[PDB]
């Protein structure tokens, strides 16, 4: 083949996305 | 403080008064007096060339200085803190220092005594690995812009660092 | 036949008769710093090393000395 | 154990063998004999140490507080014992295990590593356990004992590197890499020397680096350090403690042996008189001398004695012995001829014996399928 | 529950009462919910277990969860007990 939702998507989505295995050393 | 440093005579009983003026910033508790001495003891370790106790008085100045206010004063030992591991040829710490102290002065308008330091600084991290000298060019071009017409000796090493990169 | 190895083995008994456990110990004063590493590479450092055993076995130390003499 | 004792009963090895040193490791093994209930080491270890006139002064005061210690950590765990818990019962036999550690008996410590090891809730505090078999393994020198509990607490992890208990079982696995001679698989374990911080428990951080420094600096080529070391900023960070290192490493790197001789009798003296790096010595040295022979004798074809006695800075007579060594027992190169007396080497080793290097498997794998035909009808 | 109590009246049915976790339940909740993260050597597992009220136990689990995050933004290796203050403080503000 605002700053609630700036501040909450950006440390719970792109922290998370700019580093490898973070999702293991994070306590899951 | 500046000026009696800036006469570079008998430096080894600079760096004990020095001490003693910790002492007593401690003794009549000024915080910020103790933090400014500590500021620029670094900078005179930093003239020593002794990276352990600029380094680690230095970590220790930060990790009184990040949870405090006055963040413009964090940009000071942050650059000198890229200078130390530039010094000691470290790119990614100097590079993270070197962001933190983007997005620590982003909003606060710094002189350009300390803005033109940080893309000075920055084209020499980006011409250490040769990645691309146009950006760095960059960085020169501004940090000559920077120190234009403000003092000699930087305004020469400012032109002999954009002929260099 | 496997049965002719019993005498050979006799002969080991009287190897082993001949001194208790003296070369296990004696010899495990050394097997203690050889045992789990490379016996391979043991040839090599052992050639070497009784071979240097008589004579000249550092010699790094009288270079600084053999440099203005020779 | 994890206390500094480890490290001052560790100097017995210098203490032992050589009567020159043998002054400030008695001196800093009587003076902090007070510390850590060092009563049995120095006791056991007394036939290489002074008279009995001061030595049974304090052995009856070591005796008793052994004793007082033992008994009110009994005392403890039978307050800890007969109630609900878990951790309570893993801290006081744990405890009575470090004070035996202390002591330096692994008897008691053995069957209380076994009972605790046996009450783990969790595989982390089990991991824990087996480096505490692995902090009094590195002074009792055992071979299989701590890579038994390691092979079995190896798999299974399943909860991710932690930040110092990956790292610390890591460095453990330096160290046991160190005291074996295996290299090319040891070259890759400080390779996470980032998050190595100062560890006062078994090796500090300059102690680890000058013990990954001979690995590290023989253990490797030059792309291998090009590559590894001089990319990263770690040498480069660390090269400012102790001058000798970069030259030792740039000297090295710069193949310039005018110095690195005149300076490696510092490297001869320093690799002995340590606890797991001494019996090693005579391999680091040989193999050194002839990977800087293979270092230059690689880009060289022919060299004549002049350039390189001056550039060795030695004598014919020694480099002639030295490479008549080296043609049979180092086997790095071809047949050398003295016909003009100059090294004049050829080196096929490309071409032919690059299709010729499957012929060794070709005969052990023909004897293998003749094996093969051994198996046949029986 | 009223209503399926008028249609169970204790007929054939164990009665078990679900309480908001104790103490020593939350000694025991924390452990388990401790033991899946960092943790220093230096912490009292009592005072830091006593200053965790409210609804139920998963008010603990707001402590543990919203504390991680305030480890990585601090970028440390473990959590302090003060970290964990903090996170009593998000969680009993949002109480």
């Amino acid at each position: 083949p605002m700053d609630i939702q700036k501040q909450e998507v950006r440390e719970a989505v792109e922290l998370p996305l700019t580093h490898f295995e973070l999702y293991k050393q994070i306590g899951i | 403080l500046d000026l009696f440093l800036d006469m570079e005579a008998a430096t080894g009983q600079e760096v004990e008064l020095c001490l003693e003026c910790i002492e007593w910033a401690k003794s009549e508790k000024r915080t910020f007096l103790r933090q400014a001495l500590e500021a620029r003891l670094v900078s005179l370790y930093f003239d020593t060339k002794r990276y352990q106790e600029a380094l680690h008085l230095g970590s220790q100045l930060l990790r009184e200085l990040k949870k405090m206010d006055d963040k413009a004063l964090l940009v000071e030992v942050q650059l000198l803190e890229s200078k130390t591991y530039h010094a000691l040829s470290n790119l990614p710490k100097a590079r993270a220092a070197l962001t933190s102290a983007r997005t620590t002065a982003n909003a606060i308008y710094c002189p350009p005594k300390l803005q033109a330091t940080l893309d000075m600084q920055s084209g020499i991290i980006h011409a250490a690995e040769e990645k691309d000298w146009k950006t760095a060019y960059s960085y020169f071009y501004e940090a000559f812009e920077g120190y234009d017409s403000i003092d000699s000796p930087k305004a020469i090493t400012s032109l002999k660092y954009m002929l260099l990169c | 036949m496997s049965e002719k190895k019993q005498p050979v083995d006799l002969g080991l008994l009287e190897e082993d008769d001949e001194f208790e456990e003296f070369p296990a110990e004696d010899w495990a004063g050394l097997d203690e710093d050889e045992d789990a590493h490379v016996w391979e590479d043991n040839w090599d450092d052992d050639n070497v090393e009784d071979d240097f055993s008589n004579q000249l076995r550092a010699e790094l130390e009288k270079h600084g000395y053999k440099m203005e003499t020779s | 154990p994890k206390n500094p004792d480890l490290r001052i009963a560790q100097l017995r090895f210098l203490l032992s063998l050589p009567e020159h040193r043998g002054d400030a490791a008695v001196r800093d093994e009587l003076m902090a004999a007070v510390r850590d209930n060092n009563m049995a080491p120095y006791y056991e270890a007394l036939c290489k140490s002074l008279d009995w006139q001061i030595d049974v002064d304090l052995l009856n005061k070591m005796k008793k507080a052994n004793e007082d210690e033992l008994k009110r950590l009994d005392e403890e765990l039978e307050d800890a014992e007969k109630n609900l818990g878990e951790s309570e019962i893993r801290d006081a036999m744990m405890a009575k295990a470090e004070y035996l550690c202390r002591i330096g008996d692994k008897e008691g410590a053995l069957t209380a590593f076994r009972k605790t090891y046996d009450k783990t809730v969790a595989l982390g505090h089990r991991l824990d356990i087996v480096f505490y078999l692995l902090r009094i393994g590195l002074f009792y020198m055992d071979n299989d004992l701590i890579t038994r509990n390691t092979e079995k607490a190896k798999s299974l992890i399943e909860e991710g590197g932690d930040w110092d208990r990956r790292n610390r079982l890591k460095v453990y696995q330096g160290l046991y890499c160190v005291a074996i001679r295996d290299f090319k698989q040891a070259a890759e374990l400080f390779l996470d020397t980032v998050s190595t911080f100062t560890s006062y428990e078994l090796m500090d951080y300059k102690t680890f680096v000058t013990y990954t420094v001979y690995v590290s600096m023989i253990a490797l080529e030059r792309p291998d350090l090009r590559e590894k070391v001089i990319k990263g900023a770690e040498i480069l960070e660390v090269l400012h403690s102790l001058p000798a290192v970069r030259q030792y490493l740039f000297s090295l790197y710069e193949c310039r042996y005018s110095v690195f001789f005149q300076s490696l009798a510092v490297v001869e003296q320093e690799m002995k008189k340590d606890w797991l790096f001494a019996p090693h010595y005579r391999y680091y040295v040989r193999e050194m001398r002839i990977h800087a022979y293979s270092q230059l004798l690689e880009s060289y074809r022919s060299l004549t004695l002049g350039y390189m006695a001056e550039a060795f800075g030695v004598g014919v007579e020694f480099i002639d012995q030295e490479l008549s060594r080296f043609i049979a027992a180092g086997r790095l190169h071809c047949k050398i001829d003295k016909v003009n007396e100059i090294v004049e080497t050829n080196r096929p080793d490309s071409k032919n014996w690059q299709y010729q290097e499957t012929i060794k498997k070709g005969d052990l794998l023909l004897n293998r399928v003749q094996k093969l035909s051994r198996v046949i009808n029986m | 529950i009223l209503d399926s109590a008028l249609l169970r009246p204790g007929r054939i049915d164990r009665k078990i009462e679900f309480p908001p976790p104790n103490e020593e339940a939350r000694l025991d909740i924390l452990k388990i919910h401790s033991r899946k993260m960092n943790l220093t050597r230096g912490i009292n597992l009592r005072k830091i277990a006593e200053l965790m009220p409210g609804a139920s136990g998963a008010e603990v689990k707001g402590v543990c969860t919203e504390a991680g995050m305030y480890a990585l933004r601090e970028r440390r290796v473990h959590v302090t007990q003060e970290d964990f203050e903090m996170a009593v403080a998000k969680v009993m503000q949002k109480d």
